[PDB]
RNA sequence: GAAGACUGGAGUGCAGAAGAGGAGAGUGGAAUUCCACGUGUAGCGGUGAAAUGCGUAGAUAUGUGGAGGAACACCAGUGGCGAAGGCGACUCUCUGGUCUGUAACUGACGCUGAGGCGCGAAAGCGUGGGGAGCAAACAGGAUUAGAUACCCUGGUAGUCCACGCCGUAAACGAUGAGUGCUAAGUGUUAGGGGGUUUCCGCCCCUUAGUGCUGCAGCUAACGCAUUAAGCACUCCGCCUGGGGA
RNA sequence: GGAGGAAAAAUUCU
């Protein structure tokens, strides 16, 4: 993932106009750079360790999604239904 | 990206043909996509090992600015085809 | 004791630059080890590579 | 890929066949067909000659471009289909004059691409050129042995021949055998694999299925009376009670070589197989 | 992590091993309660409360005696995440037979056993200390 | 437990760094074996001694050319990367993780983790290729009282490739993961700050790895000792005399 | 003293 492309997924789910460490912008940025590997893992079967990155990655995405809907509901529903997750 | 190939023509390749075969590569290298910034020539040097059946050869320097990875692959088949070429390197700097 | 590259103050080993090289391999086109010139650890590994990519091209020879 | 059946019955227990996945349509060109009827092995006398054939589906023969005289035209594959006359399956291709040509499919042509021949053909797959201007090294099939015969040399599913060398008027190749041969500088071939390179892994599984391709059983000779066979005759089962196997018509049949000695064609074989 | 007054007891205790005289950590209501029922009972000698702007800090100083006899000698946690020990006021125990003391948070603050004993009132207890 | 507030934990941002981390494709030289051809003649090979074996149908040796396969000399270093198994030729494409620097951002989002899922040296199994060296089984020659062995001459599976199983090891640092505290001295890897200095260089300070010597402390002892086997807390796995097993 | 690499020799028995 270029750094210019995590500067539009950034910019898109900002909450304010200097906001990079609230769960919209990583879950997000998680997601993208969870399908680019798909992609390649789809392509390589036998990688295994990009495999582990993103077992790791899903599984922090996760624990973010868990402390963001113990935290709020509506912004978890917000967040489920425009990146449409699960 | 920057790149940076740098090739050997066989020694008794004249004027005419080692000229055209420059040309010829150089356009099939820009054809698939890239912005050539240079195409210097080092010229006859001497062989620290032989090849095939020669012992000098005329070298050849380009400087690639492409930025699709897929011109560069072209010239790779190509220079592996032609027989004008005996050797060729590419360097991502 | 004292390395060359650093000393100099160059960061980059150009393969193409074989009078740099030569000095760094032997009478047989071997790679000298480390205790005998000194270079810094970084910079050899820099220069091996150089070295590689330059003998590779039929550039330095290979033995002798 | 290569289907697997359930052992929902005894004679479906050790099926496997294709999945025909590479198959774009199922209708041929009505244009270049021809009718083929069964010769059962008879002779030009009405005799058996060859043992063991007859009986199977009924096809229709496809016209097949071997010799791919057509140069300087561009050709677009347009359909990859089946063929029941042989292993590989062939394309249809549209030329740009608006004539159709059937075509080997060589492994890795898709529909789409475009093939050229001739002299100032680019070297890739699907393509046919002399051998004259072939690199050395390249992987090649159809090749012919006269020239303007037409392809003739590697033609079956997933077989493949190289290139070794030059001495001339000639040009080494290693046959999919494992023979090197000289071949004539002046003679075509197209350049990739053949491109059904599964079909050697299909079990037929079936009596009957062999009786679909024509093919009628085979009787060992040990089972025979002695006016049948050299190995007929004896009380119960008996061996090979002789010096060597036999052939139904004598002439020694485990490990004779049947070649002609004096043959024209065995200096231009530079090692056997 | 998990248990910080755990962390407290073994500070004191390694500094107190090594003879050192001043000790610093981050602080607390409750440490700040245990280093003032120490400095009562003249355990420690002093103790400072620093102010720096992320939550504070205490800094004690070891008391040594004439001759270089250690005022502590020991400190023993017996309250713990894994396994909490709540005292009724009869239950309460003497820490070496009278000769130490113990910590015990009841319904009117962080006392002694003294306190605990006198006013009938029973806690958790958090350490043993002599 | 509920409602608020804050950054030390945790993560993102911004700027740099190093590396045999992983998968795919292509290429390079040294050497061994085989084949063809020049020169040349009686031995070569091997062992503690021999012999089997190859050789006058002409070896061994030497020079030229061709075919094919496997492994990557020097660099190379108690150096580096990875969770472990493990990873050394070169180039490109696609990808995982880590360290330092800043304090911009969110504000406890953390640790451990039965049952589950996945990876997992070598040997072995199935299908299809490939096969130069080495080599279980096997044969011959020796040694020996015997030699189903060690030694010598050959040699098949296997070692290699693709896909799919198998799920084991002295899989070891014989040392589970997380956090904090507790004398020093001296090398090395990757960074950062300052002072000397025109640079170079030298000196000091600090973060994260990797070695050695050593204090308190611990141990039955050997020994460990800021990379604890010391002082503490959280969670998991396991032990209860030897054989049978 | 500790760690790494690494040559040459070699009959059987008590
Ligand atoms: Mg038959
Ligand atoms: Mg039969
Ligand atoms: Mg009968
Ligand atoms: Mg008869
Ligand atoms: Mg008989
Ligand atoms: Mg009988
Ligand atoms: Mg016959
Ligand atoms: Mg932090
Ligand atoms: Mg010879
Ligand atoms: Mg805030
Ligand atoms: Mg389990
Ligand atoms: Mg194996
Ligand atoms: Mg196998
Ligand atoms: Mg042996
Ligand atoms: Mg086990
Ligand atoms: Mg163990
Ligand atoms: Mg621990
Ligand atoms: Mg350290
Ligand atoms: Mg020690
Ligand atoms: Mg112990
Ligand atoms: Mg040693």
């Amino acid at each position: 993932l270029t750094q210019e492309r995590k500067n539009e997924i950034i910019a898109e789910y900002r909450v304010h106009d200097t906001d990079t460490g609230s769960p919209e912008v990583q879950i997000a940025v998680l997601t993208a750079e969870i399908n680019s590997l798909n992609e390649h893992v789809r392509v390589h079967k036998k990688d295994h360790h990009s495999y582990r990155g993103l077992m790791k990655m899903v599984g922090h995405r996760r624990n973010l999604l868990t402390y963001l809907r113990k935290k709020d509901v509506q912004r978890y529903r917000e967040l489920i239904k425009r990146l449409g997750l699960r | 990206r920057k790149y940076e190939i740098m090739y050997i023509i066989r020694p008794n390749i004249e004027e005419d043909e080692k000229k055209a075969v420059v040309e010829r590569f150089d356009g099939i290298l820009t054809e698939n996509g890239a912005e050539i910034i240079e195409s210097k020539e080092w010229g006859k040097r001497r062989l620290a090992y032989e090849i095939n059946d020669y012992r000098d050869g005329f070298y050849h320097i380009v400087k690639l600015n492409a930025d699709k990875a897929d011109s560069i692959n072209e010239f790779d088949r190509l220079a592996k085809i032609s027989d004008d070429i005996v050797r060729h390197m590419v360097i991502k700097e | 004791k004292v390395c060359y590259f650093t000393s100099n103050g160059i960061t980059h080993i150009d393969y193409k630059d074989v009078e740099l090289l030569k000095k760094f391999v032997s009478e047989r086109g071997k790679i000298l080890p480390r205790r005998v010139t000194g270079t810094s650890a970084k910079y050899q590994r820099k220069l091996t590579v150089a070295i590689k990519r330059s003998r590779q091209m039929a550039l330095l020879p290979f033995v002798a | 890929a290569i289907k697997k059946y359930k052992p929902t019955t005894n004679g479906r227990r050790h099926m496997t066949s294709s999945d025909f996945a590479e198959i774009t349509t199922s209708t041929p060109e009505k244009s270049l067909l021809r009718p083929l009827k069964k010769k059962a092995g008879r002779n030009n006398q009405g005799k058996l000659t060859v043992r063991h054939h007859g009986g199977g589906h009924k096809r229709q023969y496809r016209v097949i471009d071997f010799k791919r005289n057509k140069d300087g035209i561009p050709g677009r594959v347009a359909t990859i289909e089946y063929d029941p006359n042989r292993s590989a399956n062939i394309a249809l291709i549209n030329y740009a004059d608006g004539e159709k040509r059937y075509i080997i499919a060589a492994k890795g042509l898709e529909v789409g691409q475009t093939i050229y021949s001739g002299a100032e053909a680019d070297i890739k797959v699907g393509n046919a050129l002399e051998l004259k201007d072939i690199p050395v090294g390249t992987v090649i099939h159809n090749i012919e042995m006269k020239p303007g015969k037409g392809g003739q040399l590697v033609r079956s599913a997933g077989t493949s021949a190289q290139v070794l060398g030059k001495e001339g008027k000639y040009v080494l190749i290693r046959l999919n055998s494992g023979e090197v041969r000289m071949i004539l500088a002046t003679c075509r071939a197209t350049i990739g694999q053949v491109g059904n390179e599964q079909h050697e892994l299909i079990n037929i599984g079936k009596a009957g299925r062999s009786r679909w391709m024509g093919k009628r059983p085979t009787v060992r000779g040990s089972v025979m009376n002695p006016n049948d066979h050299p190995h007929g005759g004896g009380e119960g089962k008996a061996p090979i009670g002789r010096k060597s196997p036999m052939s139904p018509w004598g002439k020694p049949t485990l490990g004779y070589k049947t070649r002609k000695k004096n043959n024209n064609s065995d200096k231009f074989i530079v090692r056997r197989r | 992590m998990t248990d910080p007054i755990a962390d407290f007891l073994t500070r004191i205790r390694n500094a107190n091993m090594v003879k050192h005289d001043k000790l610093e950590l981050p602080a607390s209501k409750i440490k700040k309660e245990i280093a003032e029922i120490l400095k009562r009972e003249g355990f420690i000698r002093d103790v400072e409360y620093i102010e720096d702007d992320n939550a504070g800090t205490i800094r004690v100083f070891l008391k040594y005696g004439a001759t270089g006899e250690r005022v502590i000698t020991g400190l023993k946690r017996i309250s713990k995440p894994g396994l909490r020990v709540y005292a009724k006021s009869t239950e309460v125990p003497k820490v070496l037979n009278g000769l130490g003391i113990a910590i015990v948070s009841t319904s009117q603050g962080v006392l002694t056993d003294k306190e605990a004993r006198a006013k009938q009132v029973g806690g958790e207890v958090l350490a043993y200390v002599w």
